[PDB]
């Protein structure tokens, strides 16, 4: 019946995919509270929606910076995919709009913060704790991949912990609807599949590789391939070698060997039996996949709640103006946004 | 230890995406 659930999920997705929501709010409808993250690739602010009093994470992209970084098509992918998808462990896009200078994506706010923060502080997660999160990623990728979507940026930085201790996958900046293969060099160095590094055509198998890296990092406290510079990381990744902490269970070690597999004919997720090779692996023997989808499972860790607008689980960033030019920038490039 | 090497590394903070 997962086959039947997914058939229906595709019908729902395709309707929104073929006729996207556009211009569903305005900047003036939100009160700016705090910057929750930045980057060359943009910034995110906590905002309060006046008509509801709801708190949201508003992603703000500078159209001119997007163009300079050659991320126009990628940004159009992000918004078009996010408005069309619907799954418990995906961050929901509530509103999107644009003005003369910027693009806006208003997402649900997860006050628990990023997995990254909690993982670095605590050090590592126990295998059951890691398994609880990995299961949610297995289900999310099953969903996304069925809609012909490749995610391409799995990492702790992009997984928010919600108020029930469950995961929300965020940042769809490299997500792409592709039947067959694609070639863009993108991702985060520690998480890149070897075929990406080697400039081959690649497919959704690169996400299953990334799952291997995440599970490893969650359970070990550090990624399987690290060094001071990206080049040194890429050398390690393509080497064909990986070392596991002595505290890694036999089952974990075996799952990771089949995920972090350079040979695509052997990598789990990519075989004839698809995601069931992963779902039915011994390491997940205790996982009730339906109970996880339904959020019936008790979460191993619940973030300390201090109100809907509390930012204590996020770091402090330098605040920066939201300037809006009186001349429209990049009108044609982002016409469909 | 591997942990000690990671913590002494320059990549224990948030990691930026890459591109062409
Ligand atoms: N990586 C997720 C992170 C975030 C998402 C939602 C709420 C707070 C933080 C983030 C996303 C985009 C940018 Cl530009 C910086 C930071």
């Amino acid at each position: 019946s997962v086959k039947e659930f997914l058939a229906k999920a595709k019908e729902d997705f395709l309707k929104k995919w073929e006729n996207p929501a556009q211009n569903t709010a305005h900047l003036d409808q939100f009160e700016r509270i705090k910057t929750l993250g930045t980057g060359s690739f943009g910034r995110v602010m906590l905002v309060k929606h006046m008509e509801t009093g709801n708190h949201y994470a508003m992603k703000i992209l500078d159209k001119q910076k997007v163009v300079k970084l050659k991320q126009i098509e990628h940004t159009l992918n992000e918004k078009r995919i996010l408005q069309a998808v619907n799954f418990p462990f995906l961050t929901k896009l509530e509103f999107s709009f644009k003005d003369n200078s910027n693009l806006y994506m208003v997402m649900e706010y997860a006050p628990g913060g990023e997995m990254f923060s909690h993982l670095r502080r605590i050090g590592r997660f126990s295998e059951p704790h890691a398994r609880f999160y990995a299961a949610q990623i297995v289900l999310t990728f099953e969903y996304l991949h069925s809609l012909d979507l490749i995610y391409r940026d799995l990492k702790p930085e992009n997984l928010m912990i919600d108020q029930q201790g469950y995961i929300k996958v965020t940042d769809f900046g490299f997500a792409k609807r592709v039947k067959g293969r694609t070639w863009t060099l993108c991702g985060t160095p520690e998480y890149l599949a070897p075929e990406i590094i080697l400039s081959k055509g690649y497919n959704k198998a690169v996400d299953w590789w990334a799952l291997g890296v995440l599970i490893y990092e969650m359970a070990a406290g550090y990624p399987p391939f690290f060094a001071d510079q990206p080049i040194q990381i890429y050398e390690k990744i393509v080497s064909g070698k990986v070392r596991f902490p002595s505290h890694f269970s036999s089952d974990l070690k075996d799952l990771l060997r089949n995920l972090l597999q350079v040979d695509l004919t052997k990598r789990f997720g990519n075989l004839k039996n698809g995601v069931n090779d992963i779902k039915n692996h011994k390491w997940f023997a205790t996982t009730d996949w339906i109970a996880i989808y339904q959020r019936k499972v008790e979460a191993p860790f619940i973030p300390k709640f201090k109100g809907p607008g509390d930012t204590s689980n996020f770091d402090d960033y330098e605040e920066e103006e939201i300037r809006v030019s009186i001349n429209e920038k990049c009108g044609k490039e982002f016409s469909e946004f | 230890t591997t942990y000690a090497d990671f913590i002494a590394s320059g990549r224990t903070g948030r990691r930026n995406a890459i591109h062409d």
